[PDB]
């Protein structure tokens, strides 16, 4: 976003302009169900563009930035990586397991973090895997409205188990095995 | 009629001292920890002692059966007992008799564990338990011939996991003195 907003005319260059375009992406950004046809209809710029506030005072206005920069997660070849977007790597990793637990996988996608955030990514996503995949089952995409933390909840929830009070790494242990009780243990 | 000679337990918090009667040093001095993971069944692939201790990054997890000098598992010491009994000690339990011993202050309901694991799982002659320190004044006295020995003082028995001061008077021990400091070596 950084990179893109240069040819727009605005510059950003330190550690603050990094946050600060960060906090643009926060709320100026989103997922385009269709690419093509969307940079197409952006020719007549008239209700993607919306202006943003900049700290300093001065306003920005940002056109096809605003779902250019979040398409970089399905067209990784924007910042020069060879590799496959997420949509097709979920496909890859899908195909990866065996050939019955498929299906479950398949009606069962849990969407995580706090990238995932942006307004309209959860149907690109099932419109793309329902593409790559074959015709017959449903695909069904999980985006509970508090992914954000999802991590946290689950860590949360995991902690106050019975069964977990066992698998600690109590100080004890940890001074008479060394370091490497993590990897015993944990993993 | 002639029996065999008696077989010498001890099960430190840190050592165990295994050995016989009527030997002048115990026959093995190693740590009390047991190697165990987490073809041959998760049942038996278990190491004791030095061998656990050299085997500990090829795919086993140490555990100390005895802390504070209470046996808080049961699986691990029962364990510990018969790689002991059948491997290093090599002795067959039917035919011997055995003195344990276990510090004082202990619930009796560990005692209780203890009698039925020897009598159930090895079935030895005879079990016969000490108080860890009694055998410190039996060895307090060096030439004990005939009479010299004291048979009435104080002994200080610091280990690795507990300390116990146990007064002895005319060799009966006095219970109501007994007190217990729960630092030691560890
Ligand atoms: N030379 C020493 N000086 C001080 N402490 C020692 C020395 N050697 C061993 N220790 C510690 O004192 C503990 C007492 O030894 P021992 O009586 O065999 O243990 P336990 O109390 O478990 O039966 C050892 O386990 C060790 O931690
Ligand atoms: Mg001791």
């Amino acid at each position: 976003l950084m990179k893109i907003l240069t040819e727009r005319g605005y510059s950003f260059v330190t550690t603050a302009e990094r946050e600060i375009v960060r906090d643009i992406k926060e709320k100026l950004c989103y997922v385009a169900l269709d690419f093509e046809n969307e940079m197409a209809t952006a020719a007549s710029s008239s209700s993607l563009e919306k202006s943003y506030e900049l700290p300093d005072g001065q306003v920005i206005t940002i056109g096809n930035e605003r779902f250019r920069c979040p398409e970089t997660l399905f067209q990784p070849s924007f910042i020069g990586m060879e590799s496959a977007g997420i949509h097709e790597t979920t496909y890859n990793s899908i195909m990866k397991c065996d050939i019955d637990i498929r299906k479950d996988l398949y009606a069962n996608n849990v969407m995580s973090g706090g990238t995932t955030m942006y307004p309209g990514i959860a149907d690109r996503m099932q419109k793309e895997i329902t593409a790559l995949a074959p015709s017959t089952m449903k695909i069904k995409i999980i985006a509970p409205p508090e992914r954000k933390y999802s991590v946290w909840i689950g860590g949360s929830i995991l902690a106050s188990l019975s069964t977990f009070q066992q698998m600690w790494i109590t100080k004890q242990e940890y001074d008479e095995a060394g370091p490497s009780i993590v990897h015993r243990k944990c993993f | 009629a002639s029996f065999n000679v008696p077989i010498i337990m001890d099960n430190g918090t840190g050592y165990s001292k295994l050995g016989y009667a009527g030997n002048d040093a115990p026959s093995y001095v190693f740590p009390t920890v047991i190697a165990t993971r987490s073809r041959a069944t998760e049942d038996l692939d278990f190491f004791i002692g030095n061998d656990a201790l050299k085997k500990a990054s090829a795919g086993y997890s140490l555990d100390y059966p005895i802390r504070h000098g209470q046996i808080e598992n049961w699986d691990h010491m029962e364990r510990f007992w018969q790689q002991s009994l059948f491997k290093y000690l090599r002795c067959e339990p039917e035919d011997h008799y055995f003195l344990l011993t276990e510090p004082p202050l202990n619930p009796p309901e560990n005692r209780e564990n203890t009698a039925e694991i020897m009598f159930e799982s090895f079935n030895c002659a005879g079990l016969y338990i000490a108080v860890q320190a009694v055998l410190a004044l039996a060895a307090s006295w060096t030439s004990s011939k005939v009479t010299d020995r004291s048979l009435t003082g104080t002994v200080v028995d610091s280990g690795d996991g507990v300390t116990h001061i146990i007064p002895v008077a005319e060799g009966y021990v006095i219970g109501s003195s007994i007190k217990t400091m729960p630092l030691a070596g560890r």
